């Protein structure tokens, strides 16, 4: 016989472990495989899948509400319309998101965001508006022309109903941390906000308020690392009919 | 390590890296520029 | 100019010198150089072929031996009435706690490395009956997973978190867990503050989190309770290091901080680290026949 | 050739006429970063000579009773000219740092000074469980003093720290010290308001003494930041 | 089968083992390597930096100032200034030292050591010192004619500041210990001492006293043997916080 | 011995006897000569 | 994985065995070789060296005295002077030699042995001896012309000062045991017997006693076999002071 | 079979068959012969 001695570990069960084990049933012919639609193969392809944000994340928002931002004229220029977390791990208008559901099964993450808005004004509804990402290190700005330093896209409604702003990967680490320490320097993203550039402006016989809906997705440049139990499910009881199953 | 004679006893396959995501991110018949979408 | 060293170096034989304008001895120490005499210049030698190998002071054999960074005992009994670790615990991972691995990795300033752990468990009953075979599960819950809250909770079904189960009959469980840092390297110092706020950790590089440890017995607990300890030893592989730094010398007094005290008297006092001798001119082991 | 050095960098010179040569930190040499260790995408501004300069601290006094003396960067120049403006608009910095310090006296002054460059020198307190506050560690531009230079504020030692970049001004042989610090993190950039790469120690291991006449004999410290980079231009901490 | 039979140590937990271990993380890809100043590959390139020696390890010397040494004018030729135990293992000027401090993680040494002194007086001071190496056998020597029988170097101050002596491995075995007897004739190095040669001589504006600076390195022929756990730290306690990381 | 697919499994790595210590013992630009220094 | 069985003796600790072991020291260098005179390889090359009988093993010879044999002149013809008993397991004259005690080390041996004699008497003593080797069989030889039968040397004293009897191996088996039952057919090697072949004879000037010292070593056809725990040492007690070494 | 990176850690060496009894049985400085030895 081979002489021979075991090491630490032997007997163990480690649950992502990666060996064969015994075939029960022997000579087993499954079925042939079929052409099905659709076959993914890394999670990265979903997460570039754009999804919307549920930006009007506020009591009196009920359902489908939470999904879209109602813009109305003003009669002060230059004023706030709404700001955006970019929290993944804490909860926020971007947890409920393919990027975001995905990405919260993993511990680091790297790389550049989309978010892309659609304006869902009447046709002869008109504005323009200014999208400003802020990288981290202060608090979100409040002011057109404190937001306006960072990066931006001025957005002129039109014929093409949606425009994107890129949050490009800032960072100086390779990852960021989805850490529930949100005010963190390993984890922190820094803002978005939406601004009037100029006003919404309709006639009298388009409603007086129009509705954005914004959604993000991942760029191809995104990564995902260190799996983990995502926080989005739980449970405290045995389900329904789990029982029965023995019975 | 694989002494079993069935092919399903094997150890996980780890080593497909093909993707085509423009499948969910592109299904539109005509495919996006570079210039206006519509 | 970078070599392979795998010995140390020969001694070639040398002669008399008396050389006018050179003077091997002399030196600057505020250059920052450490002086460059030879012993071949200082005094007339030998020739010496040297077969002394320098392979045990390498920084992978220095580093790669396994030490106890973590040792927890728990009470293993019914728990209805207790106020504790309730056939579990939870660990914030951490390298600072036991000071002989501590100060190994101190050092450096950086260091990449791989884990390899090794989980000890040893059982006594509390005051006899025999030593129950018990099943244990470790999980690794990285940052921003939920951690257990009891030994039954559905946490520990372990979907994604990777987990462990091993016997008190087994040889220690092992498991390598790879060098995990957000940046190239982990910070063995950090003199920077975790958060955007002024109220955050100083000290700790957020990028160097590993995360939690959760350890139970799996077991339901018998009539009978016992004590159940468990010892984590982490050995660091593959290694690479940066910027070696001055030791320690006073004794750690907090694994939050490098804060200092020193011992009460020589050795490592604040005002002392070599204990005294009665003067310059003393010798104190001085042989005498 | 060793003795005397000449030092320009922007619209700045130094000259000194008793160096003893100087040092490169671990042999390197400050540079930009290259794509194949690049992080964040966006195109970095470099301001070359706006930044890439001599900034000169307040003269620090010598004294009998000195402990030394210790500076942060970037936290001591997070506050000046250029540099400090392009520190306050962007996220993200990454430089080197030339270092050069500043001390004569007469031919009958004796006196030896430590100048060591500390990579992360995370700093205890003394006598407590407490970690040392944000007001103990940030100083700016006016730096701090040793508390217990001996163990050089973190439990460890003085008599070791020449296994850091280092120079001595023995004030028998030389006058000034320079050191060449190239960037030193583990990150190839980082925010520069919570995380000094570097600290500069000067320390009195041998005191002040002669018997001339006193005169104040002042300590001053001159650092040009190197190849400065920053990225994530947004408004200003200020 | 593989007929397989277990021979002893089977099962052992060696703390000094090299194995590969089963992978926790699969396919986690960690962070790519970035250029870091000042890598070290052998703790014997720390060792050849030079650093401080603690000579005046005395009562009533405090912190700083027990890292360098005072001489003054005297009027009697050739008079004692120091000497240095040359004990690593027991405690000594030598110990708190960088080759002393990775040392004591080791049991055997070989190799030559350089000791260098600084001196820090004013540039009008003057002198010359003799400094000797005496190996093992004898008592330290107290006497220059004595103490001048053994390995030396006459160091003349000038506008080099500074001087080595070598202390050349004169040994009959190829290692040394570090040996708690001090007295064993495995582990004692012998003296190493100072005399005037001649004077410190100085005029009335410089300072009448001054300062020597003594430093120790290895070198390149220096090797370590067998690790030990270096007495140099040690808990009889948990330290602050170290339970809270259970809570 | 190594059957794990991930390479980070592997023992240790003893063989890397590569060594400059003139970057701790002589940073200086100029170079040290065997001669006074200053 | 590989399947396997552990067989019968799986995780015995034989004291015989011979596999690799872990290495509890890594990368640890062992001194370099030195040249050492008087490397020994093999054990056979003791017992070739020739070591002293002690023959004279009588009550009333005290130490030194044991290892000589004193010769007198006689009055009468052809007389018995000593005889050598051939037991090596059983106590007796060879066991306290180099071969001896090396051989008593194992049980089973082969081979030819010589027996030298020095004669130690002055320059002016004469004489003449014989000295036989009977195989085994029968009682040990009392007479000279029945000893005479057997193996033997008549040895003249000269200016050359030793005899060789060799003890040729003359044996049924290959080997011979060392057997606690000496008459055994398998241990037995019989008698070594000297007489008179002349006389002593000696002037009144030289002492008219005279000195043999007897020698035996093997030849170069020697064998050992069955390595086994020899008889010659033993301890009772713990010694003195292997008590403090856990002290 | 050894897989341990020291050497040191292999199994027993029984190959080593050299003899020189002769430095034990003659270590005269003019050897013997097969003849009067003095
Ligand atoms: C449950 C099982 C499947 O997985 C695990 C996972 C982890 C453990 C465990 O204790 N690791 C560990 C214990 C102690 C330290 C570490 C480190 C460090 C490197 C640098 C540091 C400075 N901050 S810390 C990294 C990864 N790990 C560590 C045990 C089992």
């Amino acid at each position: 016989g081979v002489p021979t001695y075991l090491l630490p570990g032997s007997g163990q069960f480690l649950t992502t472990d990666d060996h064969s084990s015994a075939p029960a049933l022997p000579c087993f012919n499954p079925t042939p495989e079929m052409h099905i639609p659709g076959q993914v193969r890394n999670m990265l392809e979903v997460v570039q899948v754009e999804s919307m944000m549920e930006i009007n994340n506020t009591e009196s928002a009920v359902g489908m509400e939470r999904l879209k931002v109602d813009i109305s004229a003003l009669t002060d220029v230059d004023q706030l319309l709404f700001n955006i977390p970019l929290d993944i791990q804490l909860d926020g208008p971007l947890r409920n998101t393919l990027v975001g559901n995905i990405s919260r099964y993993y511990t680091h993450w790297s790389g550049s965001l989309e978010m892309t808005f659609m304006f869902c004004g009447s046709f002869m509804a008109a504005g323009k508006l200014i999208l400003c990402y802020t990288p981290p290190g202060g608090s979100c700005p409040t002011t057109r022309e404190t937001a306006m330093l960072g990066t931006h896209i001025v957005w002129d409604f039109g014929l093409q109903s949606s425009v994107t702003l890129i949050i490009p990967w800032i960072s100086g680490s390779h990852y960021r941390m989805f850490n529930n320490d949100a005010k963190s320097t390993n984890a922190n993203v820094g803002y978005v906000t939406c601004f009037m550039q100029t006003n919404l402006i309709v006639p009298s016989e388009s409603s007086d308020t129009c509705s954005l809906i914004g959604f993000i997705a991942a760029k191809d440049d995104f990564s995902l690392r260190l799996m983990r139990d995502s926080p989005d499910i739980g449970q405290l009881d045995h389900l329904h009919a789990a029982e029965a199953a023995y019975q | 390590i694989n002494f079993y004679k069935d092919s399903y006893a094997a150890s996980a396959s780890k080593q497909d890296f093909s993707q085509d995501p423009s499948k969910f991110t592109e299904p539109v018949v005509e495919g996006l520029k570079a210039a206006p979408v519509l | 100019i970078e070599s392979i060293i795998k010995t140390a170096t020969d001694t070639v034989k040398s002669e008399i010198n008396a050389e006018l304008g050179v003077v091997p001895s002399l030196n600057a120490v505020e250059t920052g150089a450490t002086s460059n005499t030879e012993p071949e210049e200082a005094i007339q030698t030998r020739t010496v072929i040297n077969q002394h190998g320098v392979s045990e002071t390498l920084v992978e054999n220095f580093l790669s031996r396994a030490a106890l960074v973590s040792k927890r005992s728990f009470e293993y009994k019914d728990h209805t009435s207790s106020t504790a670790d309730k056939n579990f615990f939870k660990w914030t991972i951490n390298t600072r706690s036991f000071v002989q691995l501590r100060r190994k990795l101190e050092l450096f300033t950086y260091l990449r490395f791989d884990a390899e752990i090794t989980i000890l468990t040893t059982v006594a009953v509390n005051g006899y009956v025999g030593l129950p075979d018990l099943t244990l599960q470790a999980m690794f819950v990285p940052t921003g997973a939920l951690t257990p809250e009891k030994q039954d909770s559905f946490h520990w079904q372990s979907g994604s978190n990777a987990s462990v189960f091993f016997k008190i009959s087994d040889p220690p469980a092992r498991i390598t867990i790879p060098f995990m840092c957000i940046n190239s390297a982990y910070s063995v110092f950090y003199d920077g503050f975790a958060g955007f706020e002024k109220n955050g950790l100083y000290g700790i590089n957020p990028a160097d989190t590993i995360g939690n440890l959760c350890v139970r017995i799996v077991n339901e607990h018998q009539p009978v309770g016992f004590t159940v300890t468990v010892r984590v030893y982490m050995k660091p592989k593959h290694i690479k290091a940066w910027a070696p730094r001055p030791p320690r010398t006073l004794p750690y007094m907090s694994i939050a901080n490098a804060n200092y005290k020193g011992k009460e008297r020589a050795p490592n006092a604040l005002s002392a680290i070599i204990g005294n001798r009665d003067s310059v001119k003393t010798m104190p082991h001085n042989i005498v026949n | 050739s060793d003795r005397v050095l000449q030092l320009k960098l922007g619209n700045s010179a130094i000259v000194t006429q008793e160096a003893a040569n100087y040092c490169c930190a671990y042999g390197e040499w400050p540079n930009y970063l290259p794509d194949h260790e690049a992080v964040a995408i966006d195109k970095p501004t470099q301001p070359e000579t706006a930044t890439d300069r001599f900034y000169t601290l307040k003269s620090v006094k010598w004294e009998t009773g000195s402990t030394g003396w210790w500076w942060k960067l970037p936290d001591a120049l997070n506050n000046i000219g250029m540099f400090g403006q392009n520190v306050q608009h962007h996220y993200l910095y990454r430089s080197g740092f030339l270092i050069h310090v500043q001390c004569n006296a007469t031919k009958f002054h004796q006196g030896a000074l430590l100048v060591v460059a500390i990579p992360e020198h995370q700093r205890g307190a003394h006598n407590t469980n407490t970690s040392p506050g944000f007001d103990d560690i940030m100083k700016g531009e006016e730096g701090g003093t040793f508390n217990h230079p001996y163990v050089l504020d973190d439990g460890t030692s003085l008599a070791c720290a020449t296994i850091f970049p280092h120079q001595w001004i023995n004030l028998r042989t030389n006058n000034s010290a320079t050191i060449v610090l190239p960037w030193m993190n583990a990150a190839p950039m980082d925010f520069p308001l919570r995380h000094n790469q570097w600290t500069l120690a000067i320390i009195p291991v041998v005191p002040l003494g002669t018997r001339t006449t006193s005169s104040m004999v002042p300590i001053t410290v001159s650092i040009a930041p190197m190849c400065c980079e920053f990225n994530g231009l947004r408004h200003a901490i200020t």
